[PDB]
């Protein structure tokens, strides 16, 4: 799920 | 601690055929879901995977809080983020009516005629986002306990605000399962239009398997 | 007026491969359903119509509210009506042990937990029972207004009861998502039995379009 | 809906 994580990460 | 005012705050800072126009602000919706989350206490400091959980679990169901009060001053017809007001006959004629009838009646009008206020859509979604029953939670426990939290500072505003309407705690509470069977049945759309391929990134990778 | 004392009479009054077994003791106790409804004040008042809209609405609901609430003595199992006990491995190994585990963990557990009483199960069945969102109601304005007097009887019940449990009250009204969500997984799986017909008449009619 | 409705009557 890599739009999701790239987001919460920053 | 869980103060009401800062779920408020979090509300205010991201105020903005017809599937596909609900796909689109759907999809642009999601990141500023993200952004949302962020902004209520505690939750960055949860682990990274139970974030992820908690968002993939939950989305479905805050986007829907979210456009139903959006839509509360609006006769027969939704206002998407996105500037666009979709209509009953609209959604009838798109053979989605059943389903958007069902938000119409369930949340809308009921939203309307208790007069539903942002901190208290903001603590519901709140409640929502922190649902300890999502799999695969490294801690259930700390997610039930912010839980608890969201709705004792829930509890406390209504009592404080509406001091005349004892029930109506209860009656705030008592949306979330028609929220529930609602999320369900949008879901089971979306992956029909998702099959019936004639849908952006992000939403797409919430419809895709965990 | 709503006593929550007639509520825990209408309980005490109806107390008695694996997915057969789910699906005769679900037929069984339809019967017994129909015989709690009547004794839920100011149910037999409602005109026979409105008494079946509800009914057909709540059925699956409030019968897992039962078999889940009668199971909390049990380990990693349900108790059936029949006097039969189903454990998970056997829900496992006929294809069904993902829905039986959601009960497990959503309802049973937590009913353990925070040991849900009689009269407390009686009152979020009769909540469920009192449906004002179910479709072709006469008057759903009468029934809120017998939903919103289970709810403040409920209220002032834990509050007395326990009175050092403040939370107590929103606990138990939030595990009504998870029914409903569980409900209608089950209702999915009811649908592709009677499909893949390797179930009887009460049932059966449940399942009929209305 | 029969079954439901002659339990209903009585």
């Amino acid at each position: 799920h890599k739009i999701l994580h790239r987001l919460l990460q920053d | 601690d869980m103060p009401v005012e800062r779920i408020l705050e979090a509300e205010l800072a991201v105020e903005p055929d017809p599937v596909t126009n609900i796909c689109q602000a759907a999809d642009k919706q999601l990141f500023t879901l993200v952004e949302w989350a962020k902004r209520i206490p505690h939750f960055s400091e949860l682990p990274l995977d139970d974030q992820v959980i908690l968002l993939r679990a939950g989305w479905n169901e805050l986007l829907i809080a979210s456009f139903s009060h959006r839509s509360i001053a609006v006769k027969d017809g939704i206002l998407l983020a996105t500037g666009l007001h979709v209509h009953r006959n609209s959604a009838h004629s798109a053979g989605v009516g059943a389903i958007f009838d069902r938000v119409l009646t369930e949340l809308v009008s009921k939203m309307r005629d208790m007069q539903m206020d942002k901190t208290e859509l903001g603590c519901l979604r709140a409640i929502v986002l922190f649902n300890p029953d999502s799999k695969g939670l490294s801690n259930p426990a700390e997610v039930e306990a912010l839980r608890e939290k969201v709705y004792a500072s829930l509890e406390a505003y209504c009592k404080h605000k509406y001091p005349e309407q004892p029930g109506r705690f209860a009656k705030l509470l008592l949306r979330l399962p028609a929220l529930r069977s609602i999320g369900l049945k949008c879901l089971e759309h979306l992956f029909f239009f998702k099959l019936i391929g004639d849908i952006d990134t992000f939403l797409m990778e919430m419809l895709e398997a965990p």
